[PDB]
């Protein structure tokens, strides 16, 4: 849909640099060329994907002292980011929150061996959404037979 | 050479103007408790509001006059706001045909796309195309959710870091390749070792673990007593355990009697043990010194210090009516 | 030549640790309610519209 | 009505649609929408033993 | 060649439990005779309500034709079509039913919707 | 030798371990006949006993999926071997097996006028294949748990094996503890039949 | 002893299929279509 999206993109501001040591070309080269493929999804299917518009700059990118074009109000400055550990709970999420087949966070949680304390949360979270599917066709059943995958599909 | 606030964990909210300026225009009016007959949703941009084909002939549906709500809404909206910034205005209509309208900070889908300079359908999900799209920081996400709270009374709740996995997710969703997480490292720092970043990383996440701890510990402390009381998992209970204690109610309820907190009303010895010894007697966990069963049987979604709280016989001790 | 099943030396008569997979789809007797579930009046879950809105 | 050659071909496809019985056949019948009346194919209403089996 | 009314005979009941590499799959329960235009029909019909992004139809035409005009002759337990995933989309039992629901009717004798793995045959049968 | 005379059939080990009658476990020695013992041969899987061979071999877990299983055949793992032979040995046995049944139908719909029992369908394995079992491992289909057996043309049952994880089968079967019994009844007249 | 894993339980009436609940109905849904040999 097109309502709701940006009709204008603004820029980056760099407001200070977060390093003092200004890096070689051969450092920005060999920094970028490892972010140009990345893994998607966790499990036997693992694939290796390439990774459109990736920035001139890794260091100067999103980690300190950029701004971002989000501001608001009319007085409202681009908000500063500040630094790593500033910001709460940012190691842990980077453990906790990316891609988890089920399967996969059950045999941790079996195995008593969890990489994050979070990740219990994030399971039961997991089931909720599951069995919440069941219910909902439950409850869609109940007033009339719902019958799955019985129309032709597409055109 | 700067960095402006080096502390553990203490950025948050955003600063006070925001906040402030936030609380006074986007806000609730208080629910009238009358039957709502249309609950409406906007995207209206800050200064204008048009009597035209959305709001003007859904409020011709029901014979109202859309100049008003246009009126008022630009009125509120036009000053204090940036241009090109899209609102969501909820409007409920209640049976009386009188009305509240809300105004809210633009969708998450919005800053995604602005804080990644992404204009419209230059994104989409994965699967579907093969290649990712822009990457992204967790520094970044952070101050997209920043921006979107429950409640601007009380900008802190939901607690950040758990919110910010809502639009790490949704982000995701869309196709956003991220740093941290998505790819084995994170970003790399100029002037350190490996050794010096991740030794920074074990400490720096244990502090925020404390913080946080201490954060849902007040936060619980808040809300009504109910959830101070008695819920013990049904986890470490021998599947035909559980089913077997739904077909009958007197070994549930003594479960949760034997395995309480020892507090002033529930610490007796005489009925606890028999208890104990009705639970061994179907064979439910008969392994068990009565002192670990207060461990392993507690409310594991209730966090860290209230927990060992009420595993101390003094602390829990104290509390007794009085009279 | 006659053939015969060989005595149990060890372990038990139907296999454990070995134990194929049932071959049915596994709907867990509670996650989608038809029958086999024996449950106390007192606990009738998921009214959550209905009568287990206003609980006890 | 549309006849189905037994009970498990029947199906509710409104929320209007209610099971219903017609002298020991069990029939769908649909207030709106009548084309959603299903049969469940069995004996006449009025039979006799020579006439049909 | 010219073989006689009674050769590669179906009516027995074989010992061999398919295997089906396949998600989901569909199973000969009975014994018959098959035409392949049948089959086509069965194709087509399954690769409609298939969603192709996800999915590919494995069809099992290697077995022997038999002269009638050219035929399969089928005993019970044959593996005939495979649900076959191209990524991480999970079907039940009553999507992969609903699915090749479509195509069953073409075939003239009886078959069973059978999951992933060895065909266990003591459930099925 | 001669191309005329050919050994019927020649001694093997095995070191993958192949599904069907024929085929063995990883480990054992036996005979098949010439056909599957070259095409196991060439193939790999199965190789010509010279002695060092007979005291250890190197077979392969299909996980790592190269030989790089090594079991040395002594006293204990030999008689492992038998007993495991003996075990799928009756299990082979039974389920190529299909054992014929004839018998008297009087009336219309293609009944047997005496149903069949466990303990004939025990007998008839004995008698055909020799396959001597405990006839209360038997169980019937649902259908024909109420009547006994008793209908015209194809009936299968149950055979129940009990021992096996110790023999550690598994894969190497359809299933692990049962058979599939393949009856089938022919009507004869009084003539061809009993009972 | 084999009485165990094996069982003789003769059920004697069939467990029909509930068409007094409107979701139990649809849930118990056995998809098939009856075929007469050729
Ligand atoms: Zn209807």
């Amino acid at each position: 849909k097109r309502t709701g999206k940006p009709a204008d993109t603004p820029d980056y501001k760099q407001v200070y640099l977060p390093y003092d040591a200004a890096p070689t070309e051969r450092e920005l080269e060999r920094e970028r060329r490892r972010f140009k493929q990345a893994y998607h999804g966790r499990m036997e299917h693992r694939k290796l994907v390439e990774v459109k518009e990736v920035p001139l700059n890794v260091y100067t990118y999103g980690k300190e002292g950029m701004s971002l074009p989000i501001a608001i109000f009319k007085d409202q400055k681009d908000p500063v980011i500040g630094p790593e550990w500033t910001y709460p709970g940012i190691y842990e999420n980077k453990i906790a929150a990316q891609h988890w087949y089920t399967e996969e966070l059950f045999d941790k949680e079996s195995k008593e061996a969890f990489e994050s304390p979070w990740q219990q949360q994030i399971l039961d979270n997991q089931v909720k959404r599951r069995m919440a599917k069941v219910m909902f066709r439950m409850r869609q059943v109940n007033m009339k037979a719902v019958d799955l995958f019985q129309k032709e599909r597409g055109s | 050479p700067k960095t402006v606030c080096v502390e553990p964990g203490s950025n948050r909210l955003p600063e006070a103007l925001v906040v402030e300026k936030a609380r006074d225009i986007f806000g609730r009016p208080e629910f009238p408790g009358k039957r709502v007959l249309h609950n409406w949703r906007f995207f209206i941009k800050a200064g204008k509001a048009a009597t035209g084909p959305p709001v003007g002939q859904e409020f011709s549906k029901l014979g109202l006059k859309a100049m008003d709500f246009a009126k008022v809404f630009n009125d509120r909206t036009k000053p204090h706001f940036k241009e090109d910034v899209e609102l969501i205005v909820r409007i409920q209509v209640y049976f009386d045909k009188s009305y509240l309208f809300t105004i809210e900070p633009p969708p998450t889908a919005w800053f995604i796309l602005r804080a990644l300079r992404k204009k419209r359908r230059e994104t989409g999900p994965v699967p579907l195309r093969g290649h990712y799209c822009a990457l992204m920081t967790l520094e970044m996400a952070y101050e997209i959710a920043k921006m979107k709270p429950l409640c601007w009374g009380r900008p802190e709740y939901p607690l950040l870091e758990t919110r910010v996995r809502r639009v790490v997710g949704q982000a995701r969703r869309m196709g956003v390749c991220f740093i941290g997480v998505d790819t084995p490292y994170s970003s790399p720092v100029k002037d350190m070792t490996e050794q010096q970043y991740t030794e920074e990383c074990e400490r720096y996440r244990r502090i925020h673990m404390e913080q946080y701890t201490t954060l849902r510990q007040r936060e619980l402390e808040e809300a009504p007593l109910i959830e101070r009381l008695h819920r013990p998992n049904m986890s470490p209970l021998t599947d035909e355990q559980i089913e077997e204690g739904l077909r009958d109610p007197c070994l549930l309820d003594t479960l949760w009697r034997a395995s309480h907190p020892l507090s002033p009303y529930h610490r007796d010895l005489r009925e606890r043990e028999l208890a104990r010894r009705y639970l061994n007697a179907r064979g439910w966990v008969k392994d068990m010194t009565p002192e670990e069963m207060r461990i392993v049987f507690m409310n594991y979604r209730l966090p860290e210090g209230e927990k060992r709280k009420q595993m101390d016989e003094a602390a829990m001790s104290g509390e007794v009516y009085w009279t | 030549r006659y053939y015969a099943l060989p005595h149990l030396r060890t372990g038990p008569p139907m296999p454990t640790t070995l134990e194929q997979p049932s071959g049915e789809f596994p709907w867990g007797k509670f996650s989608t309610m038809v029958g086999g579930t024996r449950i106390h009046p007192l606990y009738r879950p998921d009214g959550f519209f209905k009568d287990n809105m206003y609980p006890a | 009505p549309q006849m189905v050659m037994s009970r498990d071909e029947l199906k509710l496809r409104c929320e209007y649609c209610r099971f219903e019985w017609i002298h020991d056949t069990l029939c769908v019948r649909c207030p709106a929408q009548p084309s959603h009346d299903q049969r469940e194919m069995w004996l006449h209403s009025t039979w006799m033993w020579g006439k049909q089996q | 060649i010219r073989q006689f009314r009674r050769y590669g005979d179906p009516r027995y009941i074989n010992n061999e439990a398919a295997l089906i590499r396949g998600q989901w799959g569909l199973i000969t329960a009975d014994f018959g005779m098959v035409t392949q235009s049948q089959m086509e029909n069965a194709r087509l019909a399954i690769l409609r309500r298939l969603p192709r992004g996800s999915f590919t139809l494995t069809m099992h035409t290697d077995y022997e034709e038999f002269p009638v005009h050219f035929a399969f002759k089928f005993t019970t337990g044959v593996p005939l079509f495979e649900i076959m995933p191209i990524s991480a989309r999970r079907l039940n039992q009553a999507e992969a039913e609903g699915i090749f629901l479509a195509g069953r009717p073409f075939i003239p004798l009886q078959t069973v919707v059978v999951p992933q793995g060895r065909v266990d045959e003591y459930h099925v049968f | 030798m001669a191309p005329e005379l050919q050994l019927e059939y020649m001694p093997v080990l095995f070191t993958r371990t192949i599904l069907g009658p024929q085929g063995g476990f990883a480990g054992e020695e036996r005979l098949v006949k010439l056909e599957v013992a070259r095409k196991y041969m060439e193939a790999g899987h199965a190789v010509t006993p010279t002695e060092e061979l007979r005291r250890g071999l190197w077979c392969y877990n299909p996980d790592t999926d190269k030989y790089d299983c090594f079991i040395e055949r002594n006293e204990e793992f030999l008689d492992f071997a038998a007993r495991k032979r003996q075990w799928l040995d009756v299990y082979w046995r039974v389920n190529t097996g299909y054992l014929l049944f004839g018998r008297q139908s009087w009336g219309q719909g293609f009944l047997i006028n005496c149903p069949l029992r466990k303990r004939d369908v025990a007998q008839k394995l004995w008698e055909q294949y020799k396959v001597r079992i405990d006839p209360r491992l038997i169980e019937f289909r649902e259908k024909d748990r109420r009547t006994g057996i008793q209908e015209l043309g194809h009936n299968w049952c149950w055979l129940y094996l009990p021992g096996a994880e110790e023999l550690g089968i598994n894969r190497e079967v359809y299933d692990n503890k049962r058979v599939k019994v393949r009856i089938h009844v022919r009507k004869m007249n009084s003539m061809f039949a009993l009972y | 002893d084999p009485s165990a894993f094996v069982s003789d339980t003769v059920k004697l009436r069939d467990d029909k299929r509930p068409y007094w609940s409107r979701r139990r109905w649809a849930l118990t849904d056995k998809f098939l279509v009856p075929k007469s040999p050729k």
